[PDB]
C-alpha cells in the first residue's frame, strides 16, 4: 500500500517537530528580551507620578478635565492585540472579555468607540462593526513611542470635545513565565494613583513654576498618560511571546503522538504485505 | 531639580551631540525595522508552513489501517 509514502510522511512530521522545538527555543530568549524590557520603563512614570501628585496636592485650586469624574454618557477602548496568529488563545480570550464588558455596558444605554492597534483587534472588530476611530498595524516587537501617539491622541481628543466620558485599556497582563490573564481598565479619568503619598511627609517646599501650573499639569498629564499606555503594550508584546511558547511546546507534543501512532499503522501493514506477497507466491509454485 | 538631584524626563533622548542626530536614529530604526521584518519572514516561513503540511494527507493512511488487500 505504497508504504515509502508512510515513511516519507513520519520523516516530514519528525522533522516538523524539531523545526517547532527551535520556535520554542526563540520564543522564550524573547521573553526575557520583552520581560527585562519592561522594566526599563518604571523610573519614567514613577518621577511623573510623584511630580504630578506633588503639583496636585500642592495647588487644589483647581480641578484638571482629566482627575475629575464627570457622568459617562460614551465610553472609550484601546484594544492592543498582536499581528500574527500561532499564539495561544492570547487575542480571542481577550476580545471575548472586551465583547462582554461592551454588552454589559450596553444595558446602560451607553455606547462605545475604539481605536485598535494590532492587525487581529483590526479585523476582529471591522468585522464586528462598531464605532472605529483610528487603526494601526505593523507595531512591531519594540514600538517608538511615535507609532502609539496616533490612537491615544484621537482618544484624547474625543474626550476634550465631551464625546467620551472614560476611555478604558484593554491588554494582557504578565503574571508569571506561563500564565496570561486579560485585564480591562480604564486610564483618562486618573484613579488617585497613592494620592496618600507625601501629605505626612511633604514639606513646606513649592517648585519654580516657569510657566503657569495649569499649562504645566496638562503637559505632565498628557505625556503621563502616553507613557502608561506604552509600558501597557509593551507587557502584552511579552504576554503573546510566553503564549507562542507555549503553542510551540504543546504543537510539538502533538506531533510526537502522531509519530506513535503512524507507526502503529506503518508495522501493521508492513506484515500484511509481507504475508500477502508470501501466500501469492506459494500459490502460485504450488498451482504450477 | 532640586538642591541634590536633577532629573530630565525626555520624550526622546540620545547621548550624541549634533542637531542632526536624525541620521544616527535612522540606524536604530533601520536595524529594529529589519529585526521585525525578519520575525514575520521567520513566523510563516518556520510555523504556518509545516504545521499545515504535517496536517495535510492523513486522512489517507488511517483508512487503509486494516486492509489485506
Amino acid at each position: 500500500a505504497n508504504l515509502k509514502e508512510i515513511r516519507a510522511k513520519v520523516a516530514s512530521i519528525k522533522s516538523t517537530q524539531k523545526i517547532t522545538r527551535a520556535m520554542q527555543m526563540v520564543a522564550a530568549s524573547k521573553m526575557r528580551r520583552a520581560q527585562e524590557r519592561m522594566a526599563q520603563g518604571r523610573p519614567y512614570a514613577d518621577n511623573m507620578r510623584r511630580v504630578i501628585a506633588h503639583l496636585v496636592q500642592a495647588n487644589p485650586e483647581y480641578k484638571h478635565r482629566y482627575m475629575v469624574d464627570r457622568p459617562v454618557k460614551r465610553v472609550g477602548y484601546i484594544i492592543v492585540s498582536s499581528d500574527r496568529g500561532l499564539a495561544g488563545g492570547l487575542n480571542i480570550n481577550l476580545f471575548k472579555k472586551v465583547v462582554q464588558h461592551v454588552k454589559a455596558q450596553q444595558e446602560q444605554s451607553i455606547e462605545v468607540q475604539f481605536a485598535l492597534i494590532g492587525q487581529k483587534a483590526v479585523s476582529f472588530f471591522k468585522n464586528y462593526g462598531g464605532k472605529v476611530l483610528g487603526a494601526t498595524t505593523q507595531i512591531g516587537d519594540a514600538p517608538s513611542l511615535e507609532q502609539l501617539t496616533g490612537s491615544v491622541q484621537v482618544m484624547l481628543d474625543a474626550f476634550d470635545k465631551g464625546e467620551l466620558d472614560r476611555i478604558y485599556l484593554v491588554s494582557n497582563g504578565f503574571v508569571n513565565a506561563m500564565t496570561q490573564k486579560p485585564k480591562v481598565e480604564q486610564l483618562v479619568p486618573l484613579a488617585p494613583a497613592e494620592e496618600g503619598d507625601d501629605l505626612n511627609r511633604t514639606y513646606g517646599w513649592d517648585y519654580i513654576y516657569e510657566p503657569e501650573a495649569e499649562e504645566l499639569l496638562n503637559g505632565l498629564l498628557v505625556r503621563y498618560i502616553e507613557s502608561m499606555v506604552y509600558q501597557g503594550v509593551i507587557e502584552n508584546v511579552a504576554c503573546e511571546q510566553s503564549a507562542r511558547m507555549v503553542a510551540m511546546k504543546a504543537a510539538t507534543d502533538n506531533a510526537g503522538q502522531l509519530i506513535k501512532d503512524l507507526q502503529l499503522i506503518y508495522n501493521k501493514l508492513r506484515q500484511a504485505a509481507i504475508t500477502q506477497e508470501i501466500s501469492e507466491i506459494v500459490g502460485g509454485a504450488a498451482a504450477v | 531639580v532640586q538642591p541634590h538631584v536633577v532629573t530630565v524626563l525626555a520624550d526622546t533622548a540620545i547621548r550624541a551631540d549634533n542637531l542632526d542626530e536624525a541620521a544616527i536614529l535612522e540606524a536604530r530604526k533601520n536595524a529594529e525595522q529589519l529585526l521585525a521584518n525578519q520575525k514575520s519572514d521567520l513566523d510563516s516561513a518556520a510555523a504556518l508552513a509545516a504545521l499545515a503540511e504535517t496536517a495535510a494527507q492523513l486522512e489517507t493512511i488511517r483508512k487503509i489501517k486494516n486492509r489485506a488487500q
